[PDB]
């Protein structure tokens, strides 16, 4: 799963079997690491118009 | 792939199914790769 984004910490009490989040878009935006099993949120790099 | 997906739930019904709603988490997710068409349950048996 490729993307970009700042992996930030998160407070969403995933059960178990979920690893990832996906919202409107179905972009990812939260994920388990492998390895540390721990939860990442994903959140997309600021942006706006110059 | 063959899902077992499970749910346990305490129930105190006497004879039927209880009305409410209880989502099944998934349990089991099985790499089989055969081909199933019919089933049978296992009971056990009570000898005195
Ligand atoms: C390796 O990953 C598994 C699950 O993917 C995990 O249970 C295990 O703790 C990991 N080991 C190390 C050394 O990170
Ligand atoms: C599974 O077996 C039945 C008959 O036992 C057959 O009709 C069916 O095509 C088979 N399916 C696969 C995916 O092999």
């Amino acid at each position: 799963l490729t993307g970009t984004g700042v992996l930030t910490e998160s407070n969403k009490k995933f059960l178990p079997f979920q690893q990832f989040g996906r919202d409107i878009a179905d972009t990812t935006d939260a994920v388990r690491d492998p390895q540390t099993l721990e939860i990442l949120d994903i959140t997309p790099c600021s942006f706006g118009g110059v | 792939y063959f899902k077992i997906y499970s749910k346990h739930t305490p129930i105190n019904l006497v004879r039927d199914l209880p009305q409410g709603f209880s989502a099944l988490e998934p349990l089991v997710d099985l790499p089989i790769g055969i081909n199933i068409t019919r089933f049978q349950t296992l009971l056990a048996l009570h000898r005195s």
